[PDB]
């Protein structure tokens, strides 16, 4: 029923600025204080800004100093933070919440859209297969990778087999290296059934419209 | 400035436990909320006003508190309870840094996989020697790599997975990434875990020079 729906994070150069929108729907819009909530890469929550029903009633956290703008446009259910002159801190997921009573908790909140306040520029990633090689080895089962390297921004999306493997399969949260992004993902099939069945994973980088199939071969030694 | 502090920051039981997570203020305050957050999701509101339960919280689940100390407590503790509880209330501008629940189970020690840096990162000038630890339990696993007879620390980065969803095991990568010329001019590589399932540790291994 109750729906709120953020949209406009995306990637932005230190000292620019950037527009939130928070679309609602299954409620009376104008009738409830609503908030901006944002996640940093710590996990930490920092209460934002917060505006009234009426739009006449604005707050700010402590670390805003004039640089967040918060509105709303009770005509088109949408709520909005300008954001300008941002800082590396002011990189996070931002969260739409709504209010219920005059305590300001926090009863529903948005999926987020996530704001990365930097100079790197997008990037693909490399795909690397990983066949076990000069390290075989010899049980029921057998297990082979995908290495992905060098992209930004997160995220990149992993299946294998386009998801028809699906149990067995561990993806590695990411982590930067020289300032791009790199993960691993790795599959258990049982041997019997590779080579002899073809195994592939699937990467998929939004943020660059790329995505590549590698196919895991046996080395040629 | 009014701050909360949250303790512990992790804790694990099994399911059937009594929990209880504290969270502490610098001065007096009222009405504090406890809000739930899982990996990939939204924080969602579970307890408000300190001790009213939110929409679909089970009764097992309960808040109390004043002054300048308050906690949650759970009876019984089920596995889907398993998340992370961050307190706040209305006068607050940082949230607690939030306990972070987990599930005890029976020790295991991990199926390990090394993997030789494939020709085309070689093509490429990079060479990254991958090594997979996974389904082990508990968490705390300590991984070293030899080459060539000699320990190695420098250009090794690890990375855990959340607690699995299904088995509560975890799992994790460690890499090895040098460049190419590096690479080259040694022959064994090894990755060792050492657990606390056994004192004797689980060894994979390779030569650069065979295939
Ligand atoms: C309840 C409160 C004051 C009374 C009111 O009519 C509405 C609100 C909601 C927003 C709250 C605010 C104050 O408490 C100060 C807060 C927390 C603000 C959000 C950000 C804030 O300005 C700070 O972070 C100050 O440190």
């Amino acid at each position: 029923e109750v729906q709120l729906v953020e949209s406009g994070g995306g990637l932005v150069k230190p000292g620019g600025s950037l527009k939130l929108s928070c679309a609602a729907s299954g409620f009376a819009f104008g009738n409830y204080d609503m908030s901006w909530v944002r996640q940093t890469p710590e996990k930490r929550l920092e209460w934002v800004a917060f505006i009234g029903s009426g739009g006449g009633r604005i707050y700010y956290g402590d670390t805003m100093k004039g640089r967040f703008t918060i509105s709303r446009d009770n005509a088109k259910n949408t709520l909005y933070l300008q954001m300008s002159s941002l800082k590396s801190e002011d990189t996070a997921m931002y969260y739409c919440t709504r209010h219920y009573n005059y305590y300001y908790s926090m009863d529903y909140w948005g999926q987020g859209t996530s704001v990365i306040v930097s100079s790197a520029k997008t990037t693909p990633p490399s795909v690397y297969p990983l066949a076990p090689g000069s390290a075989a080895q010899t049980n029921s089962m057998v297990t082979l990778g995908c290495l992905v390297k060098g992209y930004f921004p997160e995220p990149v999306t992993v299946t294998w087999n386009s998801g028809s493997l699906s149990s067995g399969v561990h993806t590695f949260p990411a982590v930067l290296q020289s300032d791009l992004y790199t993960l691993s993902s790795s599959v258990t099939v049982p041997s019997s059934t590779w080579p002899s069945e073809t195994v592939t994973c699937n990467v998929a980088h939004p943020a660059s419209s790329t995505k590549v199939d590698k196919k895991i071969v046996p080395r040629d030694c | 400035d009014i701050e909360l502090t949250q303790s512990p920051a992790v804790m694990s039981a099994f399911p059937g436990e009594e929990v209880t997570m504290t969270c502490s203020a610098s001065s007096s305050i009222n009405y504090m909320h406890w809000y739930q957050q899982k990996p990939g999701t939204s924080p969602k509101r579970w307890i408000y006003d300190t001790s009213k339960l939110a929409s679909g919280v089970p009764a097992r689940f309960s808040g109390s508190g004043s002054g300048t100390s308050y906690s949650l407590t759970i009876s019984s503790m089920e596995a889907e309870d398993a998340a992370t509880y961050y307190c706040h209330q209305r006068s607050i501008f940082t949230f607690g840094s939030g306990t972070k629940l987990e599930i005890k189970r029976a020790d295991a020690a991990p199926t390990v996989s090394i993997f030789p840096p494939s020709s085309e990162q070689l093509t490429s000038g990079g060479a990254s020697v991958v090594c997979f630890l996974n389904n082990f339990y508990p968490k705390d696993i300590n991984v070293k790599w030899k080459i060539d007879g000699s320990e190695r620390q420098n250009g090794v980065l690890n990375s855990w997975t959340d607690q699995d969803s299904k088995d509560s095991t975890y799992s994790m990568s460690s890499t090895l990434t040098l460049t190419k010329d590096e690479y080259e001019r040694h022959n064994s590589y090894t990755c060792e875990a050492t657990h606390k399932t056994s004192t004797s540790p689980i060894v994979k291994s390779f030569n650069r020079n065979e295939c």
